[PDB]
DNA sequence: GAAGCC
DNA sequence: CGGAAAAGAGCC
DNA sequence: CTGTGCCGTCCGTAACGTTGTCGATTTTTGTATTCCGGGGCCATGATGCCCCGGCCTCATTGAAGCGGCTTC
DNA sequence: AGGACAACGTTACGGACGGCACAGCCTTTTTGCTTCAATGAGGCCGGGGCATCATGGCCCCGGAATACGGCTCTTTTCCG
């Protein structure tokens, strides 16, 4: 049960924003100047919402989740007019 | 009986084999930093072990964090021969450890499980040969009169009068299984993968594949060890294998059953997929070595094997081999409880 | 046949730019400060990919569609910590 | 050896010769000097050379992980076969009811004697004398007597629950030498579950520290502190911390629960009785933790042999006598009444 | 497809932002709707379009129209063209007879008087002997439909439909808001009158025009046109042929928007200015009015004889296109649609 | 009322004054068009024209319409009303009496064939050898005009029209610079083809299409439905009615744009560059010919019923009046408009 | 009378 | 009323 | 009076070069024992609404067939 | 990395607005009448799945709820 989440973020103000981008950075992978995707389950989308929902205001600062399909069937839903999408792959990281 | 909870496992493993490493703590990511220039970064979230195959340095804030979080580090020498463990004042049960323990000093015990503990290494390395026997031309498969010998090897095994005879027949049965081991790879070894299996047991390996064993082995153990830190056992009181340092005494007793599913089942296909090409290794300096060209890619066999879902005979359900370790260390304790008096064994 | 996808462009240059924006614009309603959506069938998705992918240059300029779901089931698979999403309405301009 | 501590969260260790020199800025500090010495105690973020570690390792030497304060993270135990050798024994005497009740004696006679040790000082509500009624003395020096000899673990339990008692319904007799007010300890409990009282708002934190220091100066060596000889474990009980803290319960944390209201620095108007007995300010934490600091720094001698160290270093080689004390080299175990 | 732009505020400015229309109030926008989702565009008289955004308009031939300050209709573009002069031939020369025209007629009848008192009955809101459908009325309102089976000519038509939709036009304040509402009342003799007499007849009046339009848009998607009438001859007010095909779907719908505007409340007396026409409906009900009556045009409900479920103006368009087929002659019978 | 105008201005603004109309040009005061001797308006680009004013013209049914920046004619907005509706059935019903039919028909091919022949002796460029025309090829000429007037039937028309065209083809030839212009060539049988083949063709082919469209436009601003004619009967979506009404001001407007567009030694056949069937203008060689088919229209020639020398649109209008009052007015026939 | 034109 | 256990305290 | 064309001219996007440096949890724990309770999950119908597709209607351009008279 | 991180400190890039300020434009040649090719256009459903939605019967953790055994010192009706 894990699907592929992205988050669409767009604050106003850097003392809430270098917070956001460090930490939900801590998530998911960089995707746009803006935007970054995630691959979460359940839990881990749950503690998202609880590590973003108060780094930033709830007036000045707008987020956005989307919840895409199980991270598997991602590339049908999603194209990329620019570069490539890719979405991040759990793989052991051996470097 | 009949264990419910497997571990779903949010994360998967790290390695770090560049022995030019170095780990920094950058918020919540893990990023690694090389000679001041990045490589690469793991999400917290996603990290479920930490290895460092060498001198690659690591930087104290990361295990705060990772304690803080509670993520086993696990330093190895350049070979993975396990050397490192971090622990945080012991698992919080003593229940299991101290079945463990108390069964321990029972000798009995100890047999019971060296016996269905050697005979399930033996009974998987024959399949394993009626699995990967390159038969060219009256050889399609292996001889009867060798899947015989392993199998007279095992009636021999299920009778052990002691706990050294029984080694003594581990011993037996890893010479002739690994004289007929090198029929395994590439139709027969190809361009110097000599399987000089009377190195084998060789501190340093003297050969290409036995460089590689005693590497996939001596990680397959680093995995065994942290899946038998998982259910609260204690992983150094070993049954029969005794205390060896590098060696924890009972991941090497529940990994003899997994030394041919796992290890032998990724240096066979490591070889029979081009990733061992004798010009691919440190040619000498340890007898032989292997160079991070394919250390990159070995890795990432042992670990996408480490992956692959099977069925566990007692309910079919498929699962990763990891979580697969995990489920037969419950197993374990369940037994070691006396409330299974067998012990499901996951032979194939 | 109707889903709601998201545009979610960053792109470089203001030649491209006022185009990019009043074009797909034309499409669907702001969303956020670089990200718009819109409210589409297959042919006029088609028409979206048409009439974007060649405004932008293909090297400098990134832009990323997002097929969600029917835009009727949008509400669960997408929540907004700043403001509210609001998925766009079919509906009779009266004004 | 002794066990070295990298001291100063600005410090970096590393394997130069046999001996794991650390350093502050490009300069050397101290000599570790490999053949005689054992864990090193790494602070907040003072870091070590993965040169030195992989010695630490080879040669079966515990590192410690503790935070800036002190507060400790988790060990890197060496999988040899030095510190299991020691696990095997403590698991196997841990059965052994015999050696367990001489175990169990051997704490709650030190127990017994350490807090009989509060006479003539402490203790000074003196008014004619604070020298303790010797009815109460020679009460305490029979309990003793009785337990040199308790054929059982529950009748040592009874034992101590008695000689416990009648010495927490003596307490204020030792706080301000009278009643401090609101430093008077209702002749109550010692605050297990919930407080109840000011003393039992620090009779109990003053504990929950100590514990920690009994659970890391035994995770110090392979000594399993969840299973113990005197407490049977019930799944999350630190039963060698408690098997093994007893001579010390009274020596430390009511040491620095006295002190800290002996000298007067706590006051009722440092802590609030908010839905239990009391919860200090943060600033009373700290002071507090402070104290308790100075006494865990403040000094003894005589582990077994004339040795004048901090209570931490005693505080652990009691653990490695422990360890000498099953099947090893000491046949009977040495108690440290003061 | 796209969405209707109904443009109701006097001083509008629409004007063209690339494929977004943004409408504009003394120098404020109001509303954008998107080019490709704009389905139509209608203008109340007084509000202004800049010439830009109509003839872009037309270049993407979405059809225009003008309402009067109440909607009266004399605005409504022609697109130059429906390229399909074989059903104009057929609807003329099919008028140039009057069998069909008389049929036709009398099938709306039917249309409008085999089911509509059954409309009325399944949702009627009484106080005593009232509540279901009157005894003495049903068998009244009964004897007009078995004397809508052969109609003679022209003449008689025009009479009894009305008079016998007089006798729904008395009943029409019998269910609406329990009685007479706030200061709402339906003069069943001020029906038909061009100053809006009643509060409620001036609803009414806007429905029928707007509707009147709603049904011209059909007839030129498919071809055909409201200048050519059955019955109702062509008349400088009101389009022929748009009248004499929504008449059968006045009570359904544009009886209905009323119905449903006075019954849920969101029609009070307190929106008027008076003594001009008798009565003139403010803003903050006729905004909420025509939305009212877009709502219902937009659920679906099955064809009779087709059997699939459908939209109610996707049902004119077909409707329309059922009388293309009747001029192929597949049909002897127009499908009247009655509920 | 009287005959119509257009305006151009870009940022004009067109207003109405108690009976007339001023065409305002950003605040500036205009000559005020009396409503009572004017006709349909068009607007070219983004003008100004207020919607109570064109609510107040289609009072009257005074029609509008929409052109580009320049005159590419787009859109149109009508009323409905009985005027209109009784001219469209009077199309239709005369689109079913062929009599009328046929008297129309007779004569288009004979003033077809009359203003060719005129055009050969206007445009007579033979100079050096012949100042005029073979007086045989007059000759022959009026006798395939007696040949046509020789129409009681719906039939041969074609034919001679066919063979009138071939002859006059055949001397369109001469009808250039001076004689058979190698590059400049001319197939007297190949004509309007679906392709075209020579830059002449492509010139005669484009100007009748192009003609076509002002035809269909003076239909659609009366009420006559520009999809009915005989002479090309209607099937599929033709100008029918326009198609009906085109062959003799071919000569008097098509022809003489092509003759005026390629004697006159401007355009050069480096705009003509090959297609594979034929020398399409280009961009520059398009917008010239169009320039010419203005100038075809602005010289002033009237007819004596009706003193208008004004223009040709003027005199393009004139008949679509003309054949709006055969149907319904007090003209007694259409003339032929034979110079 | 035959076939290209139109 | 001097005993004496039984209760309940304390604490384990 | 609607692009549209740069001229601006702010935000609020991320990179990187500076000294912070911070912070540690929490106040028992005496034997056992049977609930109390939700963490939580393979397992199992169950129903959903994502389209697999596919023969039912429309249509719109020219393959395709061909009006009559003069000349060769 | 000698505290190796986190917070902050100012200036690369974008994004949208809005501020003014110019223009200011656009459209193939087919008409002789059937029948259809037939490829584009949706519209009802066959049963091809299917993401959670209930269990749900377990696995237990992981505290808590009593529920007592124990030792000495004191403390309500009672036996003798």
């Amino acid at each position: 049960m894990e699907h592929l989440y992205i988050v669409s973020y767009d604050i106003r103000n850097q003392r809430r924003w270098r917070r956001l981008f460090k930490t939900m950075h801590g998530f998911g992978c960089w995707l746009q100047l803006s935007v970054f995707q995630c691959r979460l389950d359940r839990i881990r989308i749950i503690k998202m919402e609880a590590a973003i929902n108060e780094i930033v205001n709830h007036a000045e600062d707008h987020v956005l989740i989307l919840d895409l399909g199980p991270a598997e069937n991602v590339k049908p839903k999603v194209s990329s007019i620019g570069k490539t999408f890719d979405p991040i792959l759990r793989q052991a990281v051996i470097v | 009986p009949r264990p419910i909870i497997p571990a779903d496992g949010r994360g998967l493993p790290l390695y770090v084999q560049s022995p030019k490493a170095y780990v920094r703590k950058d918020g919540d990511c893990l990023v690694i930093e090389e000679e001041r220039v990045r490589v690469a970064e793991a999400r917290l979230g996603e990290t479920s072990q930490v290895a460092l195959f060498g001198n690659a340095t690591l930087t104290t804030a990361a295990l705060h964090e990772c304690l803080r979080r509670e993520i086993p580090v696990t330093w190895l020498s350049y070979g993975g021969w396990f050397m490192g463990h971090t622990v945080s004042t012991g698992h919080r049960n003593v229940e299991t450890r101290t079945y463990q323990y108390q069964r321990s000093f029972d000798p009995e015990t100890c047999l019971n499980l060296a016996r269905r503990w050697i005979v399930a290494k033996i009974a998987n390395c024959r399949t394993l040969l009626r699995r990967n026997w390159r038969g060219e031309g009256d050889e399609a498969k292996a001889p009867p009169g060798l899947l015989m010998s392993l199998q007279d090897d095992m009636r021999h095994a299920m009778r052990a009068p002691s706990l050294e005879v029984l080694l003594g027949i581990e011993g037996a049965s890893a010479g002739r299984y690994f004289q007929h081991f090198s029929r395994m790879l590439r139709g027969g070894d190809g361009e110097g993968m000599g399987f000089d299996f009377t190195t084998r047991n060789r501190r340093p390996p003297k050969d290409p594949v036995n460089a590689l064993l005693s590497f996939a082995y001596a990680m397959l153990t680093r995995e065994w060890t942290v899946a038998l830190a998982a259910v609260g056992l204690d992983p150094y009181r070993g049954f029969y294998h005794q205390p060896r340092f590098g060696r924890p005494a009972l991941a090497l007793d529940m990994m003899e059953p997994f030394r041919p599913l796992i290890a032998d089942s990724t240096v066979l296909m490591a070889i029979n997929n081009g990733e061992i090409r004798t010009g691919d290794f440190v040619r000498s300096a340890g007898g032989c070595n292997l160079t991070d060209s394919a250390r990159k890619r070995f890795i990432a066999g042992f670990e996408r094997r480490m992956e692959q879902e099977v069925t566990h005979p007692i309910f079919k359900y498929t699962i990763s081999y990891r979580r697969l370790l995990e489920v037969q260390a419950r197993l374990l304790t369940r037994y070691l409880s006396g409330e299974i008096p067998a012990y499901p064994n996951f032979v194939t």
